[PDB]
């Protein structure tokens, strides 16, 4: 078949869009007349000398902005800002219309956006710089739709989603072929958790432009993850990596996470689990040979090293991530959770409970941190406190499928005795969730259910005891057999009772 | 039988021991 | 081990929130959208020559609904004769 790569959509496009759009050499006419100069961006192009030459020759603003874009690709954000400023100082822009000055103001706006993005810090200062540049551009030329796109992006960064959505509605009124408007709308919808609504926009953008940056396939894979079709997500991410093999390590990280999830939830045997887990570790390490300080990779490796009893290195990585990415609360929550898990072996119940609470406060979506908090409450013999916390969490999250939480609730209520009905409900929910997940149902839940049903239904209790015995197999104990025999004796099953007693 | 075959140590809770049985050397900075 | 099983169930669900770095959109990222002032319009009109057919078959497979039938005509107004 036809190879799926960047060259595929290169050949799909006409040769005008193939070579010219990716030229690393810029042709600049000279002020002397027909003389021109060609400077290759592969070589080390100096910003100051190039700007001085451009000002002397008074070249078209397109060349200035193209050089700025290339220096952006080089990462020279300061150099691109210098290019923009000296272009504003150039005679061409001063003698041109206000439209060119507005376009360069919007370019400086994009420069501020990239400076904020590349650092994820000083957000207010760069946002104010970008806002001032965008306001100047709009005042100089308000008819440019790029000013509206910049306004919408500014609203999105300040979480003014309604105004950005209105701006994208206006852009859709102007034209429905605007790819950037589609991307911004889909980003806002994903931020608003409208995964499917953003997914239609992702598909439309991908169909319109398969070579558009940012990659729509990243959002499509996120939606497939939200729609459980993670296999298609991985396939689309592989296609994106083929199209974008550079500066897209996040796709490889997502692929590694998907492989780890598949290994956890699909390995049919221990040997297959080991093979898949080691392959995922090798792929993660190969990605780490490019970047060795990525906080998410360290957090992921912390799980493996905690499973390897390397708690000291887990603490080192957690502290390093906390120092680097304290802005991200999710990393703080994960580090606190792992510190509490490490201290659990040390049984620092007060310290582990405090760490679990801090993890919950950092990121409330971390259910595991709350479950560890409840477990630590149990460790400190806080039966009532753990019960109250668990009831609060369940009543706030009645739709959450925390099977172990429901099992613990059932056990606590069985110990209480008076709340047997909630215990039955929670144990049945745990049984159903385990059956849906194809996970081994704990026979202890069956024993608790039989104990509860002793005073309600001997038939259901006996059936649950039989199910627990079938799960145990050779693990049947003396108490289970004695209770089965007593059940059959009460059922007048003399033969079965005698066999169970034997 | 794949439903019963998949039930093994990691599902039973012996996942940590399985990871301990998998040894790998990283180029750790810390 | 109960918390280990809970982690295995959860895996890295809530850790994908930071991975949204691909959602950010910047104009300068595209190489050829800026080389001319109207390169945006040219590239928006460069893909009008392309369609779903020109998409790669594997990328077409990525277009999954969240075939024509012979008995559903498209309406007309002048007919023929």
């Amino acid at each position: 078949m036809s190879l799926l790569d960047q060259d595929y959509y290169l050949s799909a496009l006409p040769e005008d869009k193939r070579a010219e759009l990716v030229t690393l050499q810029l042709t600049i006419p000279l002020k002397s007349g027909d003389e021109v100069v060609t400077i290759d961006f592969n070589e080390d192009v100096d910003v100051s000398q190039l700007c001085v030459l451009l000002e002397s020759e008074n070249a078209r603003p397109d060349l200035w902005l193209s050089a700025a874009k290339v220096f952006v690709s080089k990462g020279n954000i300061a150099g691109s800002q210098e290019i923009i400023r000296k272009a504003l100082q150039s005679n061409v822009i001063l003698d041109s219309s206000a439209s060119v000055t507005s376009l360069f103001h919007n370019f400086s706006f994009w420069l501020s956006l990239m400076e904020y993005v590349s650092t994820n810090s000083r957000e207010d200062q760069f946002l104010e710089y970008a806002s001032n540049s965008l306001q100047a551009s709009n005042s100089l030329d308000s008819g440019l739709i790029l000013n509206g796109i910049g306004n919408g992006v500014l609203y999105a960064k300040s979480r003014r989603y309604d105004e950005a959505l209105k701006e994208f509605d206006n852009l859709l009124k102007k034209k429905s072929t605007n790819i950037l408007a589609i991307l911004g709308k889909a980003q806002i919808l994903y931020k608003r958790q409208k995964y499917s609504q953003a997914l239609e926009l992702y598909q439309k953008a991908l169909t319109i432009n398969p070579l558009i940056v940012p990659d729509p396939r990243l959002g499509i894979g996120l939606c497939f993850w939200h729609l459980n079709n993670k296999q298609l997500a991985e396939q689309a991410w592989h296609n994106s990596l083929k199209v974008h093999p550079q500066n897209n390590l996040n796709t490889k990280i997502l692929i590694c996470l998907a492989k780890f999830d598949y290994c956890f939830n699909e390995s049919k045997d221990d040997d297959e689990f080991t093979a898949l887990y080691r392959e995922s570790l090798e792929f993660l390490h190969s990605c780490l040979k490019e970047d060795a300080k990525h906080p998410l990779l360290l957090m992921v490796l912390a799980s493996y090293y905690f499973s390897k009893e390397d708690y000291e290195k887990v603490e080192k990585l957690c502290n390093l991530v906390l120092k680097e990415n304290s802005r991200n609360a999710a990393f703080v929550s994960a580090s606190h959770f792992w510190l509490a898990r490490v201290a659990y072996h040390k049984e620092d119940y007060v310290q582990a409970q405090k760490q679990f609470k801090q993890a919950e406060d950092s990121q409330n979506s971390n259910t595991l941190a709350k479950l560890g908090y409840a477990q630590c409450l149990i460790a400190r013999n806080e039966v009532g406190d753990a019960t109250i916390y668990l009831e609060k969490f369940f009543k706030e999250n009645q739709d959450s499928k925390s099977s172990e939480m429901m099992l613990l609730l059932g056990i606590i209520y069985s110990q209480s005795g008076k709340s047997y009905y909630k215990a039955i409900i929670f144990l049945e929910k745990y049984v159903a969730v385990c059956q849906e997940e194809n996970y081994p149902i704990l026979p202890e839940a069956y024993l608790v259910l039989s104990r509860v049903y002793e005073n309600k239904d001997l038939n259901v209790a006996l059936d649950y005891l039989m199910k627990a015995n079938d799960i145990l197999g050779d693990k049947a104990n003396v108490y289970v057999l004695n209770n089965l025999g007593i059940y059959h004796f009460f059922r007048n099953n003399v033969s079965q009772s005698s066999d169970f007693f034997a | 039988k794949l439903e019963s075959m998949v039930k093994s140590n990691y599902r039973n809770g012996g996942l940590d021991r399985i990871i301990s049985k998998i040894d790998f050397d990283f180029d750790l900075e810390l | 081990r109960l918390l280990s099983a809970l982690f295995s169930k959860d895996n890295f669900r809530y850790l994908m929130n930071e991975t949204s770095d691909g959602l950010d959109v910047n104009y300068l990222r595209i190489p050829g959208i800026i080389e001319n002032e109207k390169s945006l319009g040219k590239l928006f009109s460069s893909y009008k020559n392309l369609a779903i057919e020109n998409l790669h078959p594997d990328d077409r497979l990525l277009l999954v609904d969240p075939s024509p039938v012979f008995f559903l005509r498209r309406p007309q107004y002048v007919s023929d004769g």
